[PDB]
């Protein structure tokens, strides 16, 4: 049954319990964005 | 740091159906059995 | 695909006609007490083509809203400037490409109207569009299709 | 929702890159004078939606493309020398 | 960086089975392996999501 | 709780079709209003439609009208594309009438002059007769709600007339879609756009208003008696 | 075309069916859902919002003579449901003191003038010989699901804010069935079921729920920037 609109999904859907894992990766640890700042004194390009 | 599922995280099952949570829906949406119980995760057939 | 694929029920060998299976009245009344379900073959027609005769896609798709036909039932319909035999969903795909490109005509001209769309149908649609109307339009077409594709494949489930 | 009017814009020019270069070169001047430089003015200027009413779109290049699209500007490949180009430029309220 | 942590699975004043779960591990539910959740699923397309 | 009363823009053409955009609605409410309205919109607005036709000379939709350049089918359909407004607010039935020339092409505004009943789209290409062409018609118009096929009602005004499918519903198309909009830090708030196409008859906006009133009315039945 | 018969099987504070008997064709869902929608989402309730435990500083801690740890104790508290009574009551603070060999269990809370624990029983902390506790658990009035990371709590420090699952509505389903009310062999009989944690009634939820739909419906009021290209 469609949540958005009580109207039934036309033609049956396989539904059931499936064991599902959460993996080592997460967006938390990824996702970074810089505008400016720390320029290395050695290579002179932004780093760290 | 408690973590909690997040758009960008990746769930897998025992049969190697890996993938990223790309949208959390509030229960108002979500396909639901007639008894009222909503499902939890909506997995795409095109994957199989 | 699902929205443009055309049903094919089988119950009904003694049926369709140049000259009526008996009369039209009882060809149609044939369906109601079992025997020959809607979009069945034969020669010339189907109870679908005589139970449903629409003036507008508008009249058609509305008939689909109230629980009457199914996008993919074959039905007499007057799209543009002819009585088409089509299915209301083939009408609908036609609308989509149309609406969201500008010319309801050029669309109908490009669209492989009499056949379910698939990867190749559709790729070639895109190319064809690009060539005729500039990318701007072909972008809209794209998104339009991307959208209706998604939702349609859901509702159908 | 591809670039507004770009099919027309590509046709205006020989080599497409020329198009870029004009858009750029214009969005350039159109910036280095507070937009007191527009050709399109009246009720042609592009605008912005808000928590507030229609304000002057602040995108030079967006303006530059709308501008160009009206035939009201010209592409000198070599017309008017670069020495005289920065001359009468800093004039009509520049600083 | 995972958080290994044991939880007691046994009550005060209870007889223990030979060598049976006194406590669970990090990915363990009453002695059995628990790498995740089982959870109500539906195999269908959503809206491009 | 939070979130202020939204803003409701309406942009219209003036007979058929208008867009309606009530803006920042909390996550979810987009559909919550949008869909029920569409349901009501397509289903329960009162209108009028041709419901039965008598053609002098010839029963069956599947006949030959001679002298007519078209044929019964295109007429039935043509008729369905006719809209008529009932000025007389008590009447719940009317019959229309036609008398046809020789070399001429009959518009819908060539009906029976009849006052009290207002043909909304005077053009419309109803039929066409050849040199020495004869067409007489008795077309029944009825008050109603949805789209009601002939195979249901079976209106028999005569013992010769063929009954048509009823599209008594001034709304011809409802298409609505909720996209996300932003207020401050909040980028995922509902924004519902309602697109109503009605035959020049009842306006889209009127359509919408009627539609709301039906749902509200109905919602008041959830009052403990 | 008649007006419909309204019915209600309000038995307890939890659970209650509601029937509208002869509805026009298709109206079952037309009503059922926006209601269902508004129900599961928007009817205001209450939740524990944060906790003080005696000698606890963060969640990832443990308390001696307590088989539980702060995390698991919190996952418990979440489930606790406090019925309020005074409508002035915006936010209380519950206080539970526990000791010795006791299974601490909600109902072991301190009773308060305007507070009814709706689900006593319910585990909170199994305590072994030598276990104290003293909790200061704060219940606020909110709506929907507010994650602990969003709200934060300054009921002193070592406070550990708690995820807020407000909705009293526990589940909703609705039934569009065939009716016997002498018209067409094509009418509707709606029956919305509704389950709730007895803090608010199916009936109340339903009433607030319609209230909300109405309020919202009336946003279609007097429209703005009109006229479209010729």
């Amino acid at each position: 049954y469609d949540g958005r609109t009580g109207e039934p999904f036309e033609g049956p859907i396989v539904v059931g319990q499936m064991f599902i894992m959460k993996l080592y990766h997460m967006v938390e640890d990824k996702m970074h964005a810089r505008s400016t700042g720390p320029y290395s004194l050695i290579t002179q390009q932004p780093l760290g | 740091q408690k973590r909690k599922l997040q758009v960008g995280d990746k769930l897998a099952n025992r049969h190697g159906n890996k993938g990223v949570v790309a949208k959390i829906l509030p229960v108002e949406d979500m396909p639901h059995l007639p008894d009222g119980t909503p499902v939890d995760v909506i997995l795409n057939p095109l994957g199989v | 695909y699902y929205i443009t694929q055309v049903r094919k029920e089988k119950k009904g060998a003694g049926m369709a006609f140049a000259t009526p299976e008996e009369a039209l009245a009882a060809y149609e009344r044939g369906e109601v007490a079992l025997n020959a379900p809607i979009v069945v073959a034969g020669r010339e027609t189907s109870v679908g083509r005589l139970k449903f005769v629409f003036a507008n896609p508008d009249e058609a798709l509305l008939a689909v809203a109230h629980g009457l036909l199914d996008l993919q039932d074959v039905v007499t319909v007057r799209y543009l400037g002819r009585r088409l035999e089509t299915s209301p969903g083939r009408i609908l795909f036609a609308r989509i490409v149309g609406e969201a490109v500008g010319d309801e005509k050029v669309a109908q001209e490009l669209i492989q109207m009499d056949v379910p769309q698939e990867k190749n149908s559709l790729k070639d649609l895109v190319y064809q569009a690009f060539l005729r109307l500039g990318m701007e339009k072909t972008a809209r077409l794209l998104d339009a299709l991307k959208y209706y594709g998604f939702t349609l494949s859901t509702t159908s489930g | 929702m591809a670039e507004p009017g770009i099919d027309k814009l590509f046709g205006m020019v020989d080599s497409k890159y020329r198009l870029t270069v004009v858009v750029a070169k214009r969005a350039q001047q159109l910036l280095r004078h507070r937009f007191k430089n527009t050709v399109l003015e009246p009720e042609e200027r592009p605008k912005m939606r808000t928590l507030e009413g229609l304000y002057d779109d602040p995108n030079a290049v967006t303006w530059a493309m709308k501008e160009l699209l009206t035939g009201r500007l010209f592409f000198g490949e070599n017309l008017v020398p670069e020495d005289r180009l920065q001359k009468e430029m800093e004039r009509l309220y520049p600083t | 960086g995972t958080a290994f942590d044991q939880r007691p699975r046994v009550r005060v004043g209870q007889r223990v089975k030979k060598g049976d779960l006194l406590a669970d591990g990090p990915a363990s539910e009453e002695g059995f392996l628990a790498l995740g959740q089982n959870v109500l699923v539906a195999i269908m397309p959503f809206d491009g999501y | 709780s939070k979130l202020k009363a939204p803003v409701f823009t309406a942009t219209t053409q003036g007979d058929h079709y208008g867009e309606f955009v009530l803006e920042p609605l909390e996550r979810g409410f987009g559909v919550t209003l949008g869909n029920p309205l569409r349901r009501i919109l397509l289903s329960s607005i009162p209108g009028t439609a041709v419901t039965s036709v008598y053609i002098e000379d010839v029963l069956h939709e599947f006949s030959t009208i001679p002298g007519v350049k078209e044929d019964v089918v295109e007429i039935i359909l043509n008729l369905k594309e006719l809209v008529v407004r009932f000025l007389d607010p008590k009447m719940a039935s009317t019959t229309l009438i036609l008398r046809a020339e020789g070399p001429k092409e009959v518009r819908a505004g060539d009906f029976t002059p009849s006052a009290d009943v207002e043909i909304m789209n005077p053009d419309l290409h109803i039929a066409t007769l050849e040199e020495g062409g004869k067409l007489y018609m008795e077309v029944r118009v009825d008050r109603g709600v949805g789209y009601v096929p002939a195979e249901r009602h079976g209106i028999k005004d005569r013992i010769n007339a063929i009954p048509v499918d009823a599209i008594f519903s001034p709304v011809r198309r409802v298409a609505f879609q909720v996209e996300d909009t932003r207020l401050g830090q909040r980028t995922d708030l509902d924004k519902l756009t309602l697109r109503i196409w009605t035959d020049g008859s009842v306006t889209p906006l009127e359509a919408l208003n009627q539609a709301v009133a039906i749902l509200k009315e109905h919602l008041n039945y959830f009052a403990n008696p």
